[PDB]
């Protein structure tokens, strides 16, 4: 009554509220997803990490305070921002900004999953993920923001959201963890973004990479990336729940293996060469061979603990896996040829493998020295690093019949005459347009779904244009307006300018004109 | 001893630190240390908020404001682009122009809500120890608050979900952040209402914090029929993401929601001796004003005054306002039947008191939104239309 | 041969001058539909403005949309395509069309042509998006039936490509 | 127990031609089901105490297949079946408030099915919803 | 180039890091890594709170509980020791036994108050933007709230200053922290009251937030005569640091303070349509319960039940309680004359409503304090004594 | 009135409250220090760093979060705690614990200054100092 | 114009017997009034920006006697007369909220009379309350 009440101290714990969330939804005719999907199965799953809005924020803020404490106080007082090996600080321009777009598109993907989820708990779980991918966008931005302030070369750390648009490796990034996430079946995102993207590739991309950073003196990226991945537990758990719904319904299960195989190939096609190239060529000190990193995380642990276990319930080892393992061994070395040869189109300073690197490459990939090693050494002798040389390897490739093609589907470069990874060139004309495809899996995707794959490539956009003009127009210069962001060495002297590029007289061809 | 190498840190290992020191130049290779220095600042100096947020979205030049080029790498079956102009009727010279006046990127956002999360639990532990619930009107507690404030969580919950397609479809980074933070604040409101009910159940024997009665009221009580109809329409009946944000926040929640939260439950708590509900409505009302700040920037500063499309956009905004104001007026006309169930307090729940509350809600809305997009509205007509649902 | 600069060139400038001459909803609707049939999708009639057509399409969209708001009654913006057709009727017609398609090749051309013809601002955004989603659902389901069942040699023939080169 | 759970187990011990030969062997072109789980813990004051006094004592006593490897910025943990960490036990060790949510602040990654139940965090080989 | 050496860091400089690595043993030289492992834990395991706080005070063994030995190095002129047993009448076997049940060392204390600081300004910015001040009763706002809630800040302020000699004189670390945290909370209360008055001044033309009228009321209005007399005695009339803490928190603030803050200003705000004051009293009431937890441990767990001196201490606590309860009853008898100035609301401001409010305060106090030290009190007699000051 | 109000967003800054602190004291015969002192001069001074309780806590919490982030996250991940020359790590046993008692006694000293101050602003300033010395005790 | 404000100025340049001779000289057995101020700033992201872009530019422009020395974990600043730092200028530089209270988070020490006035932090050689003002304006 007005005098007597229990005055024991109580509050209300997050799980006490969470218990009632499932009742927050109500039935009405239009209460269904707005996005196209093949998946219409029962999906009233339970959330594995009970969170409400107030507790979501408490957790993330505590994570942040420790991270920013380390960054803004401790590591700055140590001058850690400039204790990074130049190759690695250059690599983090690419890794952090490219991952950033993956994080940014994951916001949108997660909203699709939120929109297509029917259970209030699942909608609640996908909102938390949407917020996390926002956190990760700003964390990736914060790394390059911090490097811009404290590292000896802020150029390219400081403007990648426009200077990335110059180069060809950025096109493939917009597919692998971007368009591939958001442009398709919404319920399928629990397969491509989560079962494959989050559960497989973020581990090497975000966790394993922190050891390469540490080996090369970068303690900024571990501080942030290891915090980023703490949110991934919830994301993988979110997707697994929906995969269980799909596995349990025979009408939905008949789509699952095909979507899984496509997702796996789509992501590995870019991730496998690009990250292997950035790890092994964008480092001085190597942690382990990339192919072992890939074997540990992708083939053995992801493939065995997620896919192999789900094999008890009809999920098949991806048919494209064999092709993928060939990519894991050689494709990043193939990509390195294209990356070094087209360095002026990037926003990072590169370093040809030194003698100690070369011995490391040949010990861990027998055959590397007689193929890739010989090419890099010949380029060095030709003046690869010397701004007065007039030498850019892309021209040299063409002069020796080593044409570079862009895959219409994945945008990954392909040099068929030098490649040891998976690939063979298929050139089709359809309705008066020529298309170059590079593997059996993307070729099927393009043949069946040509209106999904109309991406313009650099050769189509830059055709007949001189290299320095493209670079100037796309703002690929330092604040003096003349010196390139990109460089073929990591030294502080003899930096290349637009005039140095123009002197080589490199003009973009039409690679398919010969067919 | 572990199977794998214990990697030496280049920061602290002498050999690797010496190798790194030899390789690092003795001078900086550029002087431009402002991260994304080329962003056009909204304010007198570029903010960290802008640096971390602006141009994260990789739009091409055929989406107004984008700095990239070319088609998307992978589109929907059929050809729907990853992002595209077909997603909204509204047009602008630059979709990146929006700025949240609170400058919220993820970190200040969760920092602030974490404060509220932890202080709330300390407040509840002390409030239960105070015994202050003893002086609340029991009929208000049991027959109005528990049932009809509970039912209001479903309005907050539907508005939250209305943002799901917006989070996917909208065309710029700062807009996406504004929308997602607004969505979390809405679902927070619903959770906070249920939290207060669960808390009262711990102090009042026989008080039932099940959502069963609130949900029956939300889904079948004529008091909420107009409101539920509107929320269903805003959430699931349209996909134009600007229409959703405008109808949800600037029309529906700015009129019905503000009346329900602030004029009914918060205000009447302070005439029926409810010292608990004001702690919870303080949070929802703070979120409303923060959300309004950003919603106002998107639709008033950017869209209604875009140099090329302002008049064009106001044409659509006026049509939406006409439709969703009618819905919200109908929602309020249904909702004011709830005053027939409350004890009569002069100047608060009599006809004069409800009239003044409707005059505040419609008058404030005219100032905060209608006048800014050129939407003509007779406040007394909207008040009189709602009062037709008031039982004298 | 030689492309002009990306974002400012004579092709875009010339098309912008064409677009500025549009003065009515009917004219701009035939303009945007003709343009989208001629220059968009894999079944376009011409690739001559391939690196500019998306930007140009944006500019046509902008002209059509402003013309709509200046000239049409508000109810037309909500319920009608700028062809004069009832938007709800357009939706039912094209959903019924793709649901009667006998193959993924029939269904894909129906979805693509629907977008060429009715992409906003021709159709109201809300009607278009939900029609597009319904069409996309049918197209995805038929394409993902036995996705790997036809060999690449057979898909090449069904697609109708001219094979210009197969390595090794 | 427990060499098979080492980071450099099996094929990872091989280099050069010997590694390539196993990597490209026919039987290794399909995934192989594993009963293992992988847990990654971000190094921090709290995590390092939990590793030494919980995972490597009671955890490894309960599950002797547990392997912990030092990966510079994180701890890499692999085990058969499941790994569990009770935040209530961690709070006793740390002497400060420590819910299951606070434990997750430095839980950086999981290969397996992860969930919280009360004060306990678990990552398990089990496929809940499919397994019985 | 600077005049002095740019010192090389041993953590990162290769030469110095190698020298340190050579000098650091390859194994730990002890396994005991629990900081001050020998503190006797109050709970199941040692808390960081205890580790950081306990035995920081360097008491010798002739101050009960001290681990040191010998006389102080320097004493007062005359010989008063740095700390000594002459500082209080109460006796214990160990002055270190006290434990704050909130386990507040400095960091969690300011962390929590930091949350409240920042959330308060967000709430005010949103509250001013809401215009919710519009529905407050003007007479309550101007004639009761501004003047008499203003006047109450002087009670909080005097209680704050009562802690000054306590901070110098008290005999252990955990007690000193409890006392100082209690003092900041009181001066925060006084500042928060002024903050609310200054905030209303920004919203209400002609509303004067000067302390001139509040201070005049505190010093000369008979309504506050008893309260001011009591605070002056507790703050400046005694120096026994246990007497100050007990009379201040466990008697005066637990009766007069709780009635004024919770039963008068907080409760009646929710009767006169005041949506602003509850936000501020929510803080003072949270602080009261937090302080009470710690005060309760010191006097009930440690002092009233000390194995050797429990009865001895209860003799003084009973005598102090007898005196300061009489003061607080007189304070309350003066204060309830304020009801003569308020609009009459049945069940809140009538004789029946005030009586029930007095029964809550005195009844709650009998359970929270009197019963725990064996202090006999007839609750109905104390209610009737206060009601003698109520004007029917 | 009931319809019209300024709805511009306002709060109350710390210096706006601080302005009124000097008026929080009131006169009575026993309002004088309890401790022996030779110094009996007029001392109605103003504080050079305006602080109120809420702002005190915000400032110090901000300091703490950065400090404890560095200690518990970054430096621990580097293993910095055992990168110290043995001599210096031994020296810090003494420096930190001996300073601890200086910080702890500064609490009591500052309370005395608080007690002997006659100006409300000076009493407010010494309380802030009293709190700081607790912080430093815990930091050491 | 600022060498006298160096950390190692004057006697601090001398070592061994030469240092001892001046240190124990008769005239150095009493303190000498100095017009200087010393400010210590804890190194941090925010402080390092303030040192580079405020103290060492506009600060030294207004007061050329400023000396800044790197003392590993902190900056040591000495100057004639006064040092001032406007938190409003720092917030403009940092792009985030930055009151005078936020500026103090990394202001580690002061030798001189230190105070805040609005958004500005000042440490001065002046003895406020004792020195008598030299103008009425
Ligand atoms: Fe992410
Ligand atoms: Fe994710
Ligand atoms: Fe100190």
């Amino acid at each position: 009554d007005a005098l007597k009440v229990n005055r024991a101290p109580v509050g209300v714990e997050p799980q006490e509220v969470h218990k009632w969330l499932q009742s927050f939804n109500w039935d009405f005719k239009e209460n269904r997803t707005k996005y196209p999907t093949k998946y219409h199965m029962a999906n009233e799953t339970k959330e594995q990490f009970k969170v409400i809005a107030k507790e979501y924020a408490r957790m993330e803020a505590a994570k942040d305070e420790r991270q920013f404490g380390t960054l803004l106080d401790g590591l700055t007082r140590l001058g850690a921002g400039n204790k990074v090996h130049p190759r690695w600080g250059e690599t983090m321009k690419v890794i952090s900004n490219f991952l950033e777009v993956g994080e940014y598109n994951a916001i949108a993907a997660s909203a699709m999953l939120w929109d297509s989820a029917t259970a209030a708990e699942q909608k609640n779980g996908y909102l938390a993920q949407v917020l996390d991918e926002i956190r990760h966008t700003h964390q990736c931005a914060f790394i390059n923001h911090y490097y811009s302030k404290h590292y000896h070369d802020p150029a390219g750390h400081n403007d990648a959201r426009r200077t990335r648009a110059i180069g060809p490796l950025w096109k493939g990034m917009k597919r692998v963890f971007a368009d591939g996430f958001i442009s398709g079946d919404a319920v399928e995102c629990s397969v491509n973004l989560q079962l494959v993207g989050e559960a497989c590739f973020t581990n090497p991309l975000i966790v394993a990479v922190t050891e390469w950073a540490s080996a090369n003196g970068d303690e900024i990226t571990p501080t942030v990336f290891l915090s980023v991945e703490t949110d991934e537990l919830r994301h993988m758990a979110n997707g697994y729940q929906t995969v269980v719904s799909i596995a349990n319904d025979p009408a939905s299960a008949k789509f699952l293996n095909t979507d899984l195989n496509n997702a796996f190939w789509t992501q590995q096609k870019y991730f496998t060469p690009v990250l292997g190239y950035l790890f092994e060529y964008g480092s001085k000190f190597k942690v382990e061979p990339w192919v072992k990193t890939w074997n540990r995380w992708v083939y053995e642990d992801w493939g065995g603990i997620w896919i192999g276990r789900l094999g008890k319930y009809g999920v098949e080892s991806p048919a494209s896996l064999r092709d993928a393992k060939r990519d894991a061994y050689w494709a990043h070395h193939d990509l390195a040829l294209a990356a070094y040869a087209m360095w002026p189109l990037g926003f990072a300073r590169l370093a040809l493998p030194d003698e100690e690197d070369q011995a490391w490459f040949e010990a861990n990939y027998p055959g590397w020295a007689d193929h890739y090693g010989k090419i890099f050494n010949e380029w060095k002798k030709l003046g690869y690093e010397d701004p007065k040389s007039g030498f850019i390897p892309y021209q040299w490739l063409l002069a020796n019949g080593h044409d570079v093609y862009i895959d219409r589907v994945s945008q990954v470069p392909f040099i068929p005459s030098l490649a040891k990874g998976t690939g063979s060139l298929r050139v089709h004309e359809f309705n008066g347009k020529k298309h170059s495809l590079t593997d059996d899996w993307g070729e099927r995707q393009w043949l069946i779904e040509p209106e999904r794959y109309e991406c313009h490539n650099v050769f189509e956009q830059y055709e007949g244009r001189e290299l320095s003009e493209v670079i100037a127009e796309g703002h690929g210069v330092r604040s003096d307006g003349k010196t390139l962001i990109a460089q073929p060495h990591t030294r502080g002297d003899n930096l290349w300018t637009l005039e140095d590029i123009k002197r080589a007289g490199c003009v973009f061809p039409d690679p398919l004109a010969k067919f | 001893p572990q199977s794998s190498q214990v990697t030496k840190r280049g920061l602290t290992d002498p050999e690797r630190a010496a190798i790194i020191a030899a390789a690092v130049p003795d001078h900086a290779l550029d002087t431009q240390r402002k991260y994304h220095y080329f962003i056009q600042p909204r304010w007198k100096r570029l903010s960290e908020y802008e640096q971390l947020s602006c141009y994260a979205q990789p739009n091409p030049d055929w989406i107004a404001g984008g700095l990239d080029w070319g088609d998307w790498t992978q589109k929907f079956h059929g050809g729907r682009p990853s992002w595209g102009n077909e997603s909204t009727e509204l047009r602008t010279t630059d979709w990146y122009r929006h700025r949240d006046p609170a400058r919220r990127w993820h970190h200040p956002y969760v920092k602030d809500k974490s404060e509220e999360a932890r202080y709330t639990q300390r407040f509840l532990a002390a409030y239960s120890s105070e015994g202050s619930i003893r002086t609340i009107d029991p009929y208000w507690r049991d027959e109005i608050l528990n049932k009809y404030f509970g039912a209001l969580l479903y309005s907050e919950y539907g508005l939250f979900n209305a943002h799901s397609s917006v989070g996917r479809d909208c065309l710029s980074d700062t807009i996406r952040q504004t929308a997602v933070f607004a969505a979390l604040d809405k679902v927070d409101n619903a959770q906070m209402i249920q939290m207060e009910r669960l808390f009262i159940a711990k102090l009042v024997p026989g008080f039932d914090a099940s959502t069963d009665v609130p949900k029956k009221i939300w889904t079948t009580d004529p008091i909420y029929s107009g409101a539920r109809a509107t929320v269903q329409e805003i959430w699931q009946g349209v996909q134009d993401w600007n229409e959703i944000l405008w109808a949800g926040h600037a029309v529906y929640d700015a009129t019905f929601g503000q009346f329900a939260r602030r004029e009914f439950f918060q205000r009447l708590a302070t005439v029926y001796g409810d010292t608990l509900t004001p702690f919870f409505t303080a949070q929802s009302q703070t979120y409303f004003q923060t959300t309004r700040g950003a919603i106002d920037d998107l639709f008033v500063y950017c869209l209604a005054n875009d140099s090329e499309f302002g008049a064009h956009n106001r044409t659509f905004l006026n049509a939406w306002t006409e439709h969703y104001l009618a819905s919200s007026v109908a929602a309020l006309k249904d909702f004011v039947g709830l005053y027939a169930k409350v004890e009569k307090v002069a100047g608060a729940t009599d006809r004069a008191g409800v009239s003044e509350a409707l005059q505040r809600v419609f008058g404030d809305w005219k100032i905060d939104y209608a006048d800014k997009i050129g939407f003509r509205v007779d406040v007394d007509q909207k008040v009189d239309a709602v009062l037709a649902g008031y039982k004298n | 041969a030689k492309r002009e600069p990306i974002h400012d060139n004579s092709i875009r400038t010339e098309w912008e001058a064409k677009i500025a001459k549009l003065t009515s909803v009917d004219q701009a609707t035939k303009f945007i539909q003709d343009f989208r049939l001629a220059y968009t999708s894999p079944f376009r009639k011409s690739y001559d403005i391939d690196v500019d057509y998306q930007y140009i399409e944006r500019k046509i969209e902008e002209k059509l949309s402003v013309l709509k708001t200046e000239k049409l009654p508000v109810a037309d913006l909500i319920t009608k395509a700028t062809t004069g057709e009832d938007a709800a009727a357009v939706e039912a017609t094209w959903i019924a069309k793709i649901k009667a398609a006998k193959s993924k090749y029939e269904a894909e051309r129906i979805h693509i042509e629907f977008r060429q013809l009715y992409k906003p601002p021709v159709l109201p955004v809300n009607v278009f998006l939900r029609t597009d989603a319904a069409l996309g659902t049918v197209l995805m389901e038929i394409r993902n039936t036995d996705y790997y069942g036809t060999p690449l040699e057979g898909l090449r023939k069904e697609r109708g490509v001219k094979v210009l080169h197969l390595q090794a | 127990s427990s060499a098979h759970n080492a980071y450099n187990a099996g094929i990872m011990q091989k280099t050069g031609k010997a590694f390539a030969d196993e990597f490209f062997a026919e039987e290794n072109q399909v995934v192989h089901e594993s009963n293992a789980v992988v847990l990654v813990l971000m190094k921090s004051d709290e995590i390092d105490a939990i590793i030494e006094d919980i995972v490597l004592k009671g955890g490894k006593a309960k599950n002797p297949s547990i392997v912990v490897e030092d990966k510079a910025g994180f701890w890499w943990i692999k085990a058969d079946g499941a790994i569990e960490i009770d935040a209530a036990e961690a709070g006793e060790l740390l002497g400060k408030p420590f819910s299951v949510y606070d434990l997750l602040i430095n839980v950086s990654s999981t290969v397996g099915r992860a969930y919280t139940l009360g004060t306990k965090f678990t990552i398990t080989s089990e496929l809940m919803g499919l397994d019985r």
